[PDB]
C-alpha cells in the first residue's frame, strides 16, 4: 500500500527520537568501538528508524546531525554505499537540502577520495550507486557548486594513483574548472565504461567517431566471446545501444549484424521481427518520460504495448502499471 | 531441492553448504524525477539469496577462533556479502537460516552470472 | 482467481462424488441433517461449473437440481444460475434440453395458482435453449398453447414470454391474444422486423412527448445507432434528453452532460458497435480513461481492456 498517503503528526517527538539516536551511534562509533551485544541488539532498529525517516519534516539541526551520523558514525558492515546513499535520498526527499548538509555532504565525498589510495580498494555497494550519484544530487540540488578541497587534491594528482583519477572522473562538475583541466590533462577514453561516465557526469553531448569505434568494438569482441557455451549476465550495455539506436542520436546502421544473441537489444533496433513471445514487461519499467513518449510515438509495437500492458495490469496489482498505462496510452 | 558451495573468494576454501531457499531477483527504478541528456538507462539492480540449513566447515572454525557461491544446470554467483540479523525466541531454537546479499562492485557492472 | 483457467485432475472419482451427492439429494426427497447438507450441496453444484462430466452423471446432476431441490434455500433465479454454471465447461446433448423442458412445462403446471432476487425466470430459460441448437420445438408447451383459455390470464402471461419456444400453429393463439406493447413483445421477440405500423406508433408517441416538452424514450435512441428503424425522421426529433442526444448525433451531442452510468447499462454488442463507430470515439475513451483514473468501480477497465470504446 502507498504509505506516502499516510498523515504524520507530533513531528517534534519523533524529531527528539532520531536526535537522540543519531546521538547514540555517533557516541558509540566515536571511541572505544562498541559493545558487541548491545550493537548487534541495536544496529537493526536504528537502521529501520533512519529508513523510515524519509516521511518526517526536519529541523535544520535535526537533519544536520542525522545525516553526519548516518554518513560518518555508521560502521560500514551493515550498509555500504550504494544503500547509504539510497537511505539519503529517502530522508531528504521531505526537507530540500540547505548549505549546511552541503558541507557534510563535501567533506565526508573528501573523506572517500582519501580512501582510494590503494589500489586493490574499490568502492563497492548492493545497489550499484556509488559517489557518483551523490555528486549528481549535489549537481541537482545546487546546480552551481564548486569543490575547494577536491580541486586542491586533483591538482596536486600525478599519474601514480589511477584510483584518484578514476574516481574524480565521475564527480568532474563538482571540479573546478582548473581541476577539471588537470584531471583531463591525464584522461583519455580507453573503454566503454569511462565512455558512459563520461557521459554521465555530462561531458559527452554526441558521439564523435571515437566513441563510435569504441562501441562497435566492444560489439565485436562480444561477438568473438559467444562462440559454443554462453553465460548471461547483467551488465546492460547492449541494451544501452539499443536504446541509442532507437532514440536515433545514432546514426550508424553497422550493429544489425548483432540481433539475436539478446533481448531487448533487438526490439529498439528491429522490432518488427522481434518475435514479441520473449517480450518481458520489465523493460517498460527501467524507461522514462521521453523514451515512453517516443516508443509511444514509433506505433509499428504500440498495439503489442497496450497489449501487455493490460494483460499485466489485470493479473498483477502492482498499481504502477495502471499509471504507465495511462499516461502515455502506449 | 538444491544444494550451495560458500566459498572464500581468495582461496578454493569452501566456508560451508547449504540448501537454498528463496532467491530474490527485485530489479527495478529508482524515483525519476530526483535522478536532452544523453540516456544512461538507470536501474535499481538488487539480489539476495536466502537459505534454511547450512552445515558449517570444520576447517574454518578450527582455524578462524567478499566470498562467493555456487548453487547447483548450476550458477555461479560472485562478489557476495553475508547480512548480520539474528533475533532469538522465546520458544529453545532448530534450523540455522542465513541471507547474503549481492556486492556489486563499480568496474564489472555486471552480478549474475550463469553456466550449463 | 481465474478458476477456469486452473487444471483439474481425477475426473472419475470427482464426477463420481458429483453423482453420488446428486442421488443423494434426489432421495432425500430428518430436517437437523439437511441444515448442514445442504449448504455442502449447493457449493458443489456451484463450483462445479469447471468441470468436465460424462453425459449420464450430467443427466443425474441435471435431473437432480432441476426438481428435487426445493425454493426456500435454491431460488429460480439461482437455480439459473447454477444450471448455466453447469453448462459453460460441456455443451448439453438433447437429453438434457429434454429434461429442461420438462421441468418448465412443470412451471407451466406450477402457474396455475415465482421470486428469484437476481430476476431470472424461464424467459431465460427459453433465451438459453434457443441459444444453442436453435431448431428446437417444445411439443408439450405447443398443446399447452393450443389449450390457452381465454379466462386464464396466468398461464397466457407466462407462456407468452416463451414465444419462440412454441411453433406457428402453437404460437397462432398466443399471438391472437396478446408503446408497452412493442417494446415487450421485441423483448421477448414477438417480431423482429418493424413493421411501418411500429415506427408510426414510436412518431406519435414522440409527438406527444414533444408536445408535453414545450420512459422508453431512450430505446428508440439505441435503435437508430443499431440501424434498426429507418424512418428518416427522427433527426428531427432531438433535444428531448442527454442519451438521445447522444444516440441519434455524435458530433452534435455536446460531450459535457455525459453521464458514465449509461455505459454501465451498455450490453456487449452495442458498446462494441460503439467502439468500431468511431464517431464518438474521442469522448467515450476520455470519460473511460477519466471514470478509471477517478473512480474505484472496476466496470470501465474491462470495458477498456475488452472493447477500446
Amino acid at each position: 500500500c502507498s504509505i506516502d498517503k499516510i498523515r504524520f503528526g507530533e513531528q517534534e517527538k519523533i524529531e527528539e527520537y532520531l536526535v537522540g539516536i543519531a546521538e547514540e551511534i555517533t557516541k558509540q562509533f566515536s571511541a572505544n568501538g562498541m559493545n558487541v551485544v548491545f550493537y548487534t541488539q541495536f544496529i537493526s532498529e536504528a537502521k529501520a528508524a533512519l529508513y523510515f525517516a524519509k516521511y518526517v519534516k526536519l529541523s535544520e539541526e535535526g537533519l544536520g546531525k542525522i545525516v553526519k551520523a548516518l554518513l560518518f558514525y555508521f560502521p560500514e558492515r551493515d550498509l555500504d554505499i550504494g544503500k547509504r546513499y539510497v537511505w539519503l535520498e529517502r530522508l531528504t526527499k521531505c526537507n530540500e537540502l540547505p548549505k549546511s548538509i552541503i558541507s557534510i555532504i563535501d567533506d565526508f565525498l573528501v573523506l572517500q577520495a582519501e580512501k582510494h589510495i590503494d589500489q586493490n580498494y574499490s568502492e563497492v555497494s548492493s545497489n550499484g550507486l556509488y559517489s557518483r550519484d551523490y555528486g549528481a544530487l549535489i549537481k541537482h540540488f545546487e546546480k552551481n557548486f564548486i569543490s575547494k578541497r577536491l580541486s586542491e587534491i586533483t591538482l596536486c594528482l600525478t599519474q601514480d594513483k589511477q584510483k584518484q583519477i578514476d574516481f574524480l572522473f565521475k564527480l568532474l562538475p563538482l571540479l573546478s574548472t582548473n581541476a577539471k583541466s588537470h584531471l583531463l590533462s591525464f584522461k583519455s577514453v580507453e573503454n566503454i565504461n569511462d565512455l558512459m561516465n563520461g557521459i554521465r557526469i555530462g561531458l559527452i553531448d554526441e558521439f564523435t567517431p571515437e566513441h563510435e569505434e569504441l562501441i562497435i568494438e566492444y560489439l565485436e569482441t562480444r561477438k568473438v566471446n559467444y562462440i559454443g557455451i554462453q553465460t548471461f549476465s547483467s551488465n546492460d550495455y547492449m541494451s544501452t545501444f539499443g536504446i541509442w539506436y532507437f532514440l536515433e542520436e545514432i546514426n550508424n546502421s553497422k550493429m544489425e549484424e548483432f540481433i539475436g544473441m539478446d533481448d531487448q537489444y533487438d526490439f529498439f533496433v528491429d522490432p518488427e521481427n522481434f518475435d514479441y513471445k520473449k517480450f518481458i514487461p520489465s523493460w517498460l519499467k527501467n524507461y522514462n518520460d521521453k523514451l515512453l513518449g517516443k516508443i509511444a510515438g514509433n506505433k509499428h509495437m504500440k498495439h503489442h504495448v497496450i497489449e501487455v500492458l493490460k494483460e499485466r495490469v489485470k493479473n498483477s496489482n502492482d498499481k504502477r502499471y495502471l499509471e504507465i498505462l495511462m499516461n502515455y496510452f502506449i | 531441492t538444491a544444494d550451495v558451495y560458500f566459498k572464500r573468494k581468495s582461496d578454493g576454501k569452501l566456508v560451508f553448504t547449504a540448501e537454498a531457499q528463496t532467491a530474490s531477483f527485485s530489479q527495478a527504478i529508482s524515483e525519476e524525477k530526483l535522478r536532452k541528456p544523453l540516456y544512461i538507462l538507470k536501474s535499481e539492480k538488487e539480489i539476495n539469496l536466502t537459505v534454511k540449513n547450512a552445515f558449517f566447515d570444520l576447517e574454518w572454525l578450527a582455524m578462524t577462533q567478499r566470498y562467493e557461491v555456487e548453487y547447483r544446470i548450476y550458477i555461479q554467483f560472485p562478489n557476495v556479502s553475508p547480512s548480520g540479523e539474528f533475533e532469538m525466541s522465546l520458544e529453545n531454537g532448530l534450523a540455522p537460516e542465513i541471507k547474503f546479499e549481492a556486492l556489486a562492485d563499480t568496474d564489472t557492472d555486471e552480478m549474475a552470472v550463469v553456466i550449463e
